RNA sequence: GAGGUAAAAUGGCUGAGAAGCAUUGGACUGUAAAUCUAAAGACAGGGGUUAGGCCUCUUUUUACCA
């Protein structure tokens, strides 16, 4: 139906359409799909009407909720207000989603500071959702009451919910209208947590950041978007976009959170034994740091068309030949002849590089991370494996971005994929992309709106602003 | 060897005296099937051959055991062999505290007159019959086997009168042995445990298969036909006399 | 209160939450975290209620709808039947241990699962021609599996045949002996020796940190072994890991001289397509 | 200790059943001679004591037991030891081919009905009336002693009928025992040989003290004062139990 | 009655043969608890009073036993009651198919000498000094009292040679009372069900408590005190020869 | 059937043994006779045939044992009957007053020694040749089958060890059973009364035509090929097991 | 004896998208105890989420890349 029915219509309507309703009853199944293609809310009040005159004036609270979904959707006000004192009255307290309609209706109308009373009312059992604290935030700006608007978002933060981009943009979309220092440095603080959390603001929140920045009085930014150069350089201006590598405190708690929980989680047991890890510290505190570390059962596997000692000895060599002083971690059944493996090609791995061999029983991707790491900062391993296993076992996320951006920074994959053509390696950038600052100048990456990405990959478009 | 014997076997129509006339029929030996005419023993009697007779008879009953063992001499002129294995069972506990329940005493009485009355009956009126036989080589007239239980021996709650009927034949097997050691009849006594009869096979299959696995081995309930084939062997041993045999597998009846 | 009404908003919108809550479950679910898990709890609670009233209603459905050798006290019979065997069992019979020590790496969810396989792996035991003689090793008398155990037990757990120790299976038996079961072992188990003492951890592993009776097998120098599956069966889906009921029939098949089919009889269908 | 028990001493008029009564009246106990109306046990009740009743009594019947347990119960309140000491003898054998004599079927019958079955008649209704006693602090309610013979186990020629009843009763001593555990009673048995009693002296006074004679230690017959001090060693050991004990100096019968 | 007499306990330092001389102690007899010097015999022997003497001594060996009745006469000047309480319990399997274990033969002869040879060892040694009594009225000179098990009619799985040995002394118990019957000495046997001793602490406490659950009637284990009781009461009744009493509460043990 | 089998007979150059393998191999079986190099068993295994072999071994020593047993399946591959036969005899009084003799040690020692632990050796290491057999539909392995004198239950003056070496026969036949039923093995004990061997004619000649009119019936002793008969019938019935078979034709013995 | 990618996961077993067969503790059961009673019921494990849907990260399994 598309137009309001009479009760004579509704009842030959549902004597037709029992059949389709199934399990559920007519009414509610109706009212579902007049919500599913968002029907008039004027149809929807003739439903109720009849639903209540056959029931004496009780119309059920599921018809209700969805009744409230289509005229918060179509953005009836008034609708809202009169469902919501019929709530009140009827029910002493609602469902998540009916206090989530509720607040997300309420926002717009003159007693909008109800909607914070709605919110209380949720915190009691449940944590509110993202879309709860971003419908009070904007409910609290569009009326000009901004210290209530940062508590929610500080409120946001304390939950440990990570907030929709939505709310961010609307902060700055409204920072126009006040010229105040506080504010800006309250953005210039969302920006430091988008820097910190690794978030790319959306095309028209980086419109909006830019808009914002340029309004700034005495200082007379300049917004551009632009793209970065290979060799780290933005085109709008060509300074250095900030490097991949570690910084060297994080450096060393990355040592140390990884040694301390990948290799030996409390157990020392579980991945080798402790003779193992006293004997692979005691080597590597031999020799001098390295500059490659290879993985052998990662390189020997790649093409099935090759015995494995083959590939590797392929491999090695040609890394040899650059005078790169390299490391070959490996088990030790690689060192008893098979058919896969053979004396001689491991003799001239072991004249080529220097190698370890670990139990067959032992996990071999921590010793990689720890001789890499341990080597320093110039160091680099060979993998195709991506390691997400080693990295969900750490502490925290912090950690784990931590990890990832120096994964990215040092990890080379194979990229060939046939033995007889020459090694190559996939790209590394030499610069990390995230929002930063370099004094005065921002650099902020973003996604266009009419593209996908994954996260795998990285924003390409950068937005660059000069004080 | 039993060929040319003549035997009679009471509960001739069922069970372990069935097996038993089967055995001794096929091994060339007449039978005479003592049995209550209600049972089916005309048709047992009908699927032996012309070497089976059957007898309608109450071993309770002197006139009917007197009345077979006529009908046995007119159809094979002798008596060698008798085999008492018609009985009843009952189950039922003495006294159950609980219930405030007592045993009968008319099952007590009817278990005792069935089983041990009829055996001895059925002894004293076939030893009746055999001295009339001449002595064979060795000086054997015939040869009396009683059937008894384990229950004699280690009874189960709820088998007092059971147990009793198979205790006074246990009981009375030696007497009797010396009574007809001058006549030249022999006595012995069959103790078997759970055997695969109708007592036991109307069970249901997960009593019969508890049944089975409590047996030490072999593990499974007796066959009939080893019964008969354990009184072959006490027919064909003249030195076996007032002896009781358990053919129970090693089962030791739990409480 | 005020979360008894909420959760009966839910119930009237549809939502799957139980109809009827009480007191201690309320601080149950307010002891739990986040959402989802105040989520899945009630889901359980709802899923409870749902086969509680069905088996109620079936209940009530099912109220409203000469010469013997033995009385019939059959059960009875059974019982110390299987408690004989089971003392002689204690004498002369072959060692089992369970393994009591994944304790910490167990949830309340997955404890409680431990001890309903434990349960009826000793009774598929019992009822066995010829049943081991089961340990509970490192089973610590103040810990959450004990409360468990003597609270379904109740008062059969003092005149249970079998040892429960507080010390390590390394301690009881030698070291030699003992073979510990666990499917990250890299040795198969062609054959079952009947002079090994075979330790089962007591172990529902719903943790994402894999091969930690891997770990205790290591950290005492221990043999291990694995069940050959993958040899006998076309796994299609589902873990390698058995219910702990499954392994101990798997062990009684092979223990009373069965081959591998009818021993891997006991593996679910589900997992695998066929036999080989 | 026997004081202040309550013992029915069935056929407590003459005989071992005497013996016991005046034994157990001596050390304090209570008794109640349950017996035939011609047995003479009222003079016999007056010489004990004034703790010694006669109850006229036949065991073949419910009634009559039924009537005296009643008043055993009235007039001591409580019954805690049941002693069975009533039966008969008698000698015939199964058949007879010198003399064409065969055994009588109501002697049987008699026998049977007289030393089987009113021992189960007396145990029963005692089991009844013990069930009802408090359980003491072993949780006993009370102890049922049953008289056997050796001829259960090594009967004479002539004892078929004697040797039935009596097997009869040591076969049912332990079914008995199984079922009365739970209520708390025990049950046992004694086996006598050649005790001073009217039952055997009626024999040729020459067979008794040949038999005296045959006895290996003590060389006599049995005195009922043993036979009384044996009945109350099994009253005061808690542990004895469905078991028969032979008191008999070491004598096993010849045929 | 025991006042006065002179009992020589074997095994007296423990168990039933240590209450045994507790009780007969405290009757007013005189004990000697011959036993091992390893075990703690000087300390019950001090204990119980200046009516017991300890003599170190090893039943299977001649010169100690030797010994110890020398002891017994110069201390007492007299031996009348000879209680065999002295014995070993093994618990090995004949043969284990699954295993490839067969059972030792040193196992078997070591429990089989100190259960069967040293009880004949003391029974011979005693009916010397017994027969230099002067025969009492009655003419009874001594009594010896063997210690069987209830492992000689039902022994249980890996119970073979205890079984043997215990059944050996069954067996043997009527012989003897035959050839000591001339001289007047009473040879009696007991064969006791489980009892709470040491020997018990071999067997697991979860099994030692289902089978003291597994018996009917007192459904506990036996007490030490009531062996003593039934020794105690064989001493004193006159008419007690050749037989074996079952003290085992009706139990009847399954493999 | 016997057809097939192969039999371990010890003791069979002489009496029931040898007449046990007479019978077997005239049946269609194959005997391995197991006896004393100086018995004399090389002559009989020659007259019976090539189905026959003999082997020189002493039951009392673990290795003549095992060295029989392989002789036995080289010969014949398999074991599948142990008959146990061999015993030896003798007549001492456990103590003479008038002649101040007391019974040797190490004549109850010697007897006991051959009579049991060799029984005992001889089973335990034919249960370990028994495990290698395929079991047949039934599941069986083998037989064990045991001779153990009526001495067991009543002996003679004079008897003492020979009863205690039978009795501990007696005892064990049921716990071995229990132990080896698992395997399959069925372990049978036959106890002959009186019987025509160099055992019994070496005593005084005119005692044993005495104890031969003792016997009830028949009186003439008892025929080791009557033995031979009963142990075949045990070999052929599968349900006999963990029980004791008197075959002496009814005789108790008197002191 | 290493990886990448995509579909899958019922912790007693089958299912349906409901339900049956089992499991644990009690009941000395008069032969439908073929019962009666209590106990245990989380569709891999964590987080989120729509008007209704379903996504996401780990572990495991299978099949491809080969
Ligand atoms: N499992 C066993 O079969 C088993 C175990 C122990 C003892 N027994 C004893 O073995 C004997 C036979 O057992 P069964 O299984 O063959 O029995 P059954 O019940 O199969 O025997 C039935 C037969 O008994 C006859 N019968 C019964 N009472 C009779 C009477 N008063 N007069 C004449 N005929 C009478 C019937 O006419 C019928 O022919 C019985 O004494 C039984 O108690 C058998
Ligand atoms: N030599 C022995 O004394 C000897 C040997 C073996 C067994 N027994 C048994 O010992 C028990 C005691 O016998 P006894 O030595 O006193 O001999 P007894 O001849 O003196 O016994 C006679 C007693 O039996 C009673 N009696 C008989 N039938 C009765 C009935 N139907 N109802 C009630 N009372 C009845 C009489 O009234 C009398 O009290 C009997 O069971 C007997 O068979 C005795
Ligand atoms: N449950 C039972 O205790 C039980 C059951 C059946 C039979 N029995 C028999 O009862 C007897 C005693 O039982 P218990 O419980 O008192 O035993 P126990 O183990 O307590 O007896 C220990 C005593 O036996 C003595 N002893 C052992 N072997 C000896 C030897 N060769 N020479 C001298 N002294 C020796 C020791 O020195 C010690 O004093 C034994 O024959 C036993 O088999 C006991
Ligand atoms: N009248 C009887 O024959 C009679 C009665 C009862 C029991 N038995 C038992 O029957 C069995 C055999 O009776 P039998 O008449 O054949 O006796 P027997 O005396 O004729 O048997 C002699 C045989 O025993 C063998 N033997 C003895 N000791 C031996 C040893 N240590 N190792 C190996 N072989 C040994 C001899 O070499 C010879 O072959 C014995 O156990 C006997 O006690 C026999
Ligand atoms: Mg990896
Ligand atoms: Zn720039």
């Amino acid at each position: 139906p598309t137009q309001p029915l009479n009760s004579e219509e509704w009842d030959k309507l549902k004597e037709d359409l029992k059949e389709n309703t199934g399990k559920t009853s007519f009414e509610s199944w109706i009212i579902s799909q007049m919500a599913g293609c968002h029907s008039s809310i004027d149809v929807a009040k003739s439903l109720l009407a009849w639903v209540a005159a056959k029931n004496n004036g009780i119309v059920s609270y599921d018809l209700l909720v969805k009744y409230l979904y289509l005229c918060v959707f179509h953005m009836q006000t008034s609708e809202v207000i009169d469902v919501f004192e019929i709530m009140k009255a009827r029910y002493k307290t609602l469902e998540p989603r009916g206090y989530s309609l509720l607040i997300r209706g309420l926002i717009h109308s003159d007693r909008w500071r109800e909607a914070l009373l709605l919110l209380e009312d949720i915190k009691k059992v449940i944590t509110p959702s993202k879309k709860n604290y971003n419908d009070c935030i904007q409910g609290a700006l569009l009326h000009q009451d901004v210290n209530t608007a940062w508590n929610l978002y500080q409120e946001l933060l304390g939950h440990d919910i990570v907030p929709m981009l939505e709310t961010l943009k609307a902060f700055f979309d409204f920072g126009k209208d006040i010229k105040d220092d506080n504010y800006s440095n309250k953005l210039l603080d969302i920006l430091s947590y988008l820097r910190n959390n690794q978030l790319y603001p959306g095309e028209s929140f980086a419109h909006s950041i830019k808009t914002w920045f340029e309004s700034v009085p005495g200082k007379q930014w300049k917004g551009q978007f632009t793209t970065v150069r290979k060799s780290g350089q933005c085109s709008g201006c060509g300074k250095t976009i900030e490097s991949i590598q570690l910084s060297p405190e994080e450096y060393e708690c990355l040592k140390g959170k990884i040694m301390r929980d990948v290799i030996d989680g409390g157990d020392q047991y579980r991945k080798t034994t402790p003779q193992e890890l006293k004997r692979f510290e005691n080597f590597i505190k031999s020799r001098p740091p390295f500059d490659v570390v290879i993985d052998g059962l990662n390189v020997a596997k790649m093409f099935p068309k090759v015995r494995e000692s083959q590939l590797l000895l392929n491999v090695v060599s040609q890394l040899a030949k650059r005078n790169l002083r390299l490391l070959v971690l490996g088990r030790k059944h690689m060192l008893r002849r098979s058919s896969q493996w053979s004396r001689d090609e491991m003799e001239e791995v072991q004249k080529q590089a220097s190698c370890f061999f670990a139990d067959d029983i032992s996990e071999d991707d921590p010793f990689l991370l720890y001789a890499t790491l341990h080597s320093g900062n110039h160091c680099r391993f060979i993998t195709r494996d991506l390691m997400r296993d080693h990295k969900a076992c750490l502490p925290d996320a912090k950690t784990q971005r931590l990890f990832f951006k120096w994964q990215q920074g040092h990890q080379l994959a194979i990229v060939n994929r046939f033995p007889g053509s020459k090694l190559t390696f996939q790209r590394i950038l030499s610069y990390d992309t995230v929002v930063q600052t370099t004094g005065d100048s921002w650099h902020i990456p973003y996604d266009e709106d009419l593209v996908e990405r994954c996260s795998c990959e990285v924003p390409t478009k950068w937005l660059c602003l000069h004080q | 060897s039993v060929k040319g014997l003549v035997a009679v076997i009471t509960g001739g129509a069922s069970g372990l005296g069935l097996a038993t006339a089967e055995r001794l029929v096929g091994q060339g030996a007449s039978a005479v099937l003592l049995d209550l005419p209600n049972s089916g023993g005309e048709a047992q009697a009908k699927k032996l051959g012309n070497n089976c007779v059957f007898a309608p008879a109450d071993v309770t009953s002197e006139k009917d055991v007197q009345t077979a063992l006529a009908l046995a001499k007119g159809k094979f002129g002798r008596v060698d062999v008798a085999v008492n294995c018609a009985g009843i069972a009952v189950a039922s506990k003495t006294y159950n505290l609980k219930k405030g329940q007592t045993h009968t005493l008319e099952d007590f009485q009817r278990v005792l007159d069935v089983n041990l009355m009829g055996t001895f009956n059925v002894i004293r009126l076939v030893a009746g019959e055999m001295g009339q036989n001449e002595p064979d080589q060795g000086g054997q007239r015939g040869v009396i086997i009683n059937t008894a239980s384990v229950a004699a021996f280690e009874g189960q709650v709820g088998q007092a009168a059971y147990s009793a009927s198979k205790g006074g034949i246990v009981g009375m097997t030696l007497p009797i042995a010396r009574d007809l050691a001058p006549i030249g009849i022999r006595v012995m006594t069959i103790a078997p445990g759970l055997f695969g009869t109708p007592l036991l096979t109307s069970l249901p299959e997960k009593v019969c298969n508890f049944l089975a696995s409590q047996v030490p081995f072999p593990s499974r309930l007796g066959d009939p036909a080893e019964y008969a084939h354990l009184v072959q062997a006490i027919i064909e041993n003249p030195f076996l006399n007032g002896e009781v045999i358990r053919l129970d597998g090693a089962i030791r009846m739990q409480p | 209160a005020a979360t008894r009404e909420f959760i009966e908003m839910w119930r009237l919108l549809g939502r799957e939450v139980p109809e009827h809550i009480t007191e201690e479950e309320l601080k149950t679910l307010m002891e739990c975290v986040s959402n989802t898990a105040k989520k899945k709890y009630l889901k359980y609670l709802y899923t409870k209620e749902k086969v509680k009233k069905a088996r109620q209603i079936k209940k009530e459905m099912k109220a409203a709808a000469k010469n013997f050798l033995f009385l019939r006290l059959w059960d009875r019979n059974m019982d110390i039947a299987m408690g004989w065997k089971g003392a002689q069992a204690m004498q002369f019979g072959q060692p089992l241990v369970f393994d009591m020590a994944y304790e910490n790496y167990m949830k309340r969810k997955e404890l409680q699962n431990t001890v309903s396989q434990l349960l009826e792996s000793e009774g598929w035991n019992r009822r066995n021609v010829d049943p081991f003689h089961i340990y509970f090793c490192n089973l610590k008398i103040d810990g959450a599996l004990h409360r468990e155990l003597v609270k379904r037990y109740q008062e059969k757990w003092d005149k249970l045949l079998l040892t429960s120790t507080e010390k390590s299976h390394v301690d009881l038996f030698p070291k030699d002996s003992i073979i510990y079961l666990t499917a990250d072992s890299p040795n198969v188990m062609t054959t079952f020796r009947h002079d090994k003492v075979y330790v089962i951890g007591s172990f529902v592993d719903k943790s994402m940190q894999p091969g930690t009776s891997l770990a205790k097998a290591k950290r005492l120098n221990l043999a291990t072994e694995c069940l050959p599956l993958d040899k006998y069966l076309q796994w299609e889906i589902g873990n390698k890991n058995l219910t702990l009921d499954q392994m101990i029939r798997i062990l009684l098949c092979l223990k009373n001289n069965g081959n591998w089919q009818e021993a891997l009889q006991f593996v679910p269908k589900r997992k695998h397509t066929g036999f080989l």
